[PDB]
């Protein structure tokens, strides 16, 4: 394999979206890159992750999160159960954007992540519109009845009916029909669709788990989800990362299926467990139909080669290795 | 807004 693993508290996903950025050699390098100062990692979110970046790039044994946790205050099994995957990932993102802001490294986060899209909202009868245009950074993908991921987009950017008792407010001009729907403008280079396997039911007063098949591909076209598409870079996205969830409500486990290099060499990332493994191992067989995907990562073809760019020891300021090496003396004695 | 439990929403979804 090649490649660490990482300590198994009660931190749930976080390992396996860990890793997930890691292998984002675009994003580890600009964390790296951060300048950033502190005699503890603990002591901000941005030291912590440089550090546990450093840590899975260079040593033999499983990877500790201690630090990590302490700097974001997420310390039980509760603060991760309250939350989705891209809540977590946002809290760390958003932060180390923030870092960034004004340095050398600035503008990484959404040159990487950041998409746009455009909702909107149009009335049948009255000259009444409010296009609304924003800005994501992944999206959360309705699986309940769709077969496979196409059928999700397809949902995603489906026209809305608001007609019956769903009339649209529009205000001055009282309760109207309407069509609400969003268009995707752009796609980012680096794409974060959460499936939506969990979610609470309001009926049964239950947080529940959707266990049903979807199937998704290693390679994504989306170019029929675009407004207009760029005849010189085809939407196809190539699978990179596959985070699976095992279980119920009374005990799960979590691990992430990733093919570092963009290649199809996959390997399985089980905490402190890395072991290479088959295609299927990490896409058919996580398809579901009580262990299923609940995150993709997919990578644009045409980004592959800068996104997956190698990070060497010539990647990481010197000042960086000198706080994480005093740091490590300090821990050692 | 559950007993929890290991099956995680956002609460941002729970209203």
């Amino acid at each position: 394999t090649g490649y660490v693993g990482l300590k198994n508290g009660a931190t749930c996903y976080m390992n396996s979206l860990l890793q997930t950025l890691f292998f984002t050699n675009q994003l580890r390098k600009a964390v790296y890159m951060m300048p950033t100062e502190g005699d503890d990692s603990s002591k901000s979110v941005p030291l912590a992750l440089q550090r546990v970046f450093y840590e899975l790039q260079h040593s033999d044994k499983p990877v500790g999160t201690k630090k990590l946790t302490k700097s974001f205050g997420w310390e039980t099994l509760d603060s991760f159960m309250q939350h989705d995957v891209q809540e977590l990932c946002r809290v760390l993102l958003d932060n180390v954007e923030n870092k960034m802001k004004g340095t050398c490294v600035e503008g990484t986060i959404p040159k990487l992540f950041r998409g746009k899209m455009v909702s909107y909202i149009q009335c049948k009868e009255v000259d009444y519109r409010s296009d609304r245009r924003e800005d994501y950074y992944d999206i959360q993908l309705s699986i309940k009845g769709k077969k496979n991921i196409f059928e999700s987009f397809v949902d995603y950017v489906a026209v809305e009916q608001l007609d019956g008792d769903n009339k649209y407010d529009a205000g001055e001009h009282g309760l109207q029909e309407a069509e609400k729907g969003v268009k995707f403008l752009t796609l980012p280079p680096v794409l974060h669709l959460q499936l939506m396997r969990f979610m609470y039911d309001p009926q049964t007063d239950q947080n529940i788990k959707i266990n049903d098949r979807f199937e998704f591909p290693e390679q994504l076209p989306l170019d029929e989800f675009l407004q207009k598409t760029d005849p010189k870079d085809p939407a196809n996205y190539i699978l990179h990362a596959v985070l699976v969830h095992s279980g119920d409500n009374h005990g799960g486990h979590y691990v992430v299926y990733l093919n570092p290099k963009g290649d199809g060499k996959w390997c399985k990332f089980d905490d402190d467990v890395v072991s290479r493994c088959t295609k299927e191992e990490a896409i058919e067989h996580n398809y579901g139909g009580c262990t299923n995907a609940y995150m993709l990562v997919y990578i644009r073809e045409s980004k592959l080669s800068e996104v997956l760019q190698a990070v060497t020891d010539h990647d990481i300021p010197q000042q960086l290795v000198e706080r994480l090496q005093e740091e490590k003396r300090i821990e050692a004695q | 807004f559950v007993t929890x439990g290991y099956l995680x929403v956002s609460x941002r979804r729970c209203g």
